């Protein structure tokens, strides 16, 4: 962000961000997945606060 | 001596079943809004 060309981050990022892993390794690829909400509740006691 | 006692037995019945309805339903709001304190679990911190 700001007064900098986009070209010449290009050219920055194909200079020195290039193959940076590229490879999984393992063919393993961490996905995420959806939580579970609770309603809960949780309740620390310190009186002397 | 009782003229009463047909219907007595009668509203007797329908309490019998009205109550073996409504006693597991209402032990069933009981058990809900204090299930919220029977599964409660205490920890304690002390700092040492």
């Amino acid at each position: 962000a700001g007064g900098v060309e986009h070209q010449q981050l290009l050219d920055l990022a194909q200079k020195h961000l290039s193959s940076v892993s590229r490879v999984y390794e393992e063919d393993a690829v961490p996905g995420l997945t959806p939580c579970r909400f609770t309603g809960s509740e949780i309740r620390h006691r310190d009186d002397a606060l | 001596s009782e003229p009463e006692h047909d219907h007595r037995k009668r509203m007797g019945l329908k309490m019998l079943l009205m109550m073996g309805l409504l006693l597991p339903l209402t032990y069933a709001m009981k058990r809900h809004k204090w299930s919220v304190l029977k599964s409660r679990k205490l920890a304690y911190r002390p700092p040492k």
